[PDB]
């Protein structure tokens, strides 16, 4: 039934949405505690 | 006397997009 | 009615019996515009002419007067859909087709009542209760003879079209025997027992519930694809196999007898006549997975 077909389709869309949301949260974290710059981590340069 | 219409190629391209975003975001995680 | 029957004669494609009778009777009722008539208007019209005795002889004039009483109200409700003289002629034609095989000009009130109540727009159990009250006595009891008369009046209908033998013929005796065997050999039957025996779907009366179902499903729209002619969405009758998976067939290919993947040792089928409920279809899908697991 295309009905439950579409239902599970945007259920999968919802799952991809939550994984993207948590990934952006983790990457904003990974940018914050790192003081990240193209020169390198922190105020030094690797 | 045959008349049926449902968008099918749009469904395949939507499944393709869902597949590629799944691949990409699982790789990112 | 000659051109109506000529149009009917090209519709001999129905494989089964009850489906054929229901579809043809629905086509007639919509064509006769008697589906616009309700139980209340017909009851008021028949009680207005004092046609209460079931054994009262009926001449042409009394039937004409009652038909005029019905069709005046029908036209007042359906000015753009009902023409009184043509409809009166057509309904007289049909009623005297069913119950005037002798060309004597005399019929019974009970037969006319049964025909109109069956062919009107009302609840199935309401028509059942009214017909039982018509055939039962003042105490509400019905013996073998009144039931036999009612069954005889009912069986006068399929013989007019030519599908009387498929439902046990014109012999009402087996039907009365089955009804009174369900009655635990009681001398008389009651309205509740009559309703229960009718819901048991006897051979000689299933045509009327099949008519009610096809009338209901004429406006049904199912979000599904026909597993032969690939028709999506399903409009009308949806048929779902109870053995295989993802097999849904529309009545357009079902009535022709064409079968996909062949039939089985047993090929169970469920017949949705209404848009489905997701809980119920998930439950029956779980049931069919359980069946195929074994």
């Amino acid at each position: 039934i295309y009905g439950w077909r579409k239902r599970c389709l945007y259920l999968l869309v919802l799952l991809l949405l939550i994984i993207l949301v948590v990934n952006l949260a983790l990457t904003i974290w990974i940018l914050k505690v790192m003081w990240f710059s193209p020169t390198g981590m922190g105020h030094l340069h690797v | 006397v045959y008349k049926v219409g449902i968008y099918g190629w749009r469904k395949r391209c939507l499944y393709f997009f869902v597949l590629l975003l799944m691949i990409l975001i699982l790789v990112n995680l | 009615m000659t051109e109506l029957y000529q149009s009917l004669a090209d519709l001999n494609n129905v494989r089964f019996s009850a489906y054929r009778t229901a579809m043809k009777l629905r086509r007639l009722q919509k064509a006769l515009c008697l589906d616009l008539l309700t139980l209340s208007a017909a009851c008021d019209a028949l009680d207005q002419h004092n046609l209460k005795q079931n054994d009262q002889p009926m001449d042409i004039l009394q039937i004409i007067n009652c038909l005029t009483t019905v069709y005046d109200r029908l036209e007042q409700e359906h000015n753009n859909l009902v023409n009184v003289p043509l409809c009166v002629d057509m309904c007289l034609n049909w009623l005297l087709n069913v119950y005037d095989t002798g060309r004597t000009g005399r019929i019974r009130v009970l037969s006319f009542k049964t025909g109109i109540i069956s062919l009107c727009k009302a609840h199935l159990e309401d028509k059942y209760r009214y017909l039982f009250k018509q055939v039962a006595s003042s105490t509400g009891f019905c013996d073998q003879r009144r039931l036999g008369l009612l069954l005889h009046d009912s069986i006068q209908i399929p013989r007019q079209l030519g599908e009387v033998a498929s439902f046990g013929g014109s012999n009402i005796e087996p039907s009365v025997r089955s009804c009174f065997q369900f009655a635990n050999n009681k001398p008389e039957i009651e309205a509740a027992l009559f309703l229960d025996w009718m819901r048991l779907e006897p051979q000689s009366m299933v045509w009327l519930p099949v008519l009610h179902r096809v009338a209901a499903a004429e406006t049904a729209k199912h979000q599904a694809k026909c597993n032969i002619c690939k028709e999506c969405p399903i409009i009308g009758f949806r048929y779902r196999s109870l053995k295989h998976f993802n097999y849904d067939i529309c009545q357009s290919c079902f009535f022709s007898g064409r079968v996909a993947k062949g039939h089985k040792m047993h090929y169970p089928m469920v017949e949705y006549c209404t848009p489905t409920t997701s809980g119920e279809d998930v439950r029956d899908f779980a049931k069919v997975l359980k069946n195929k697991f074994r």
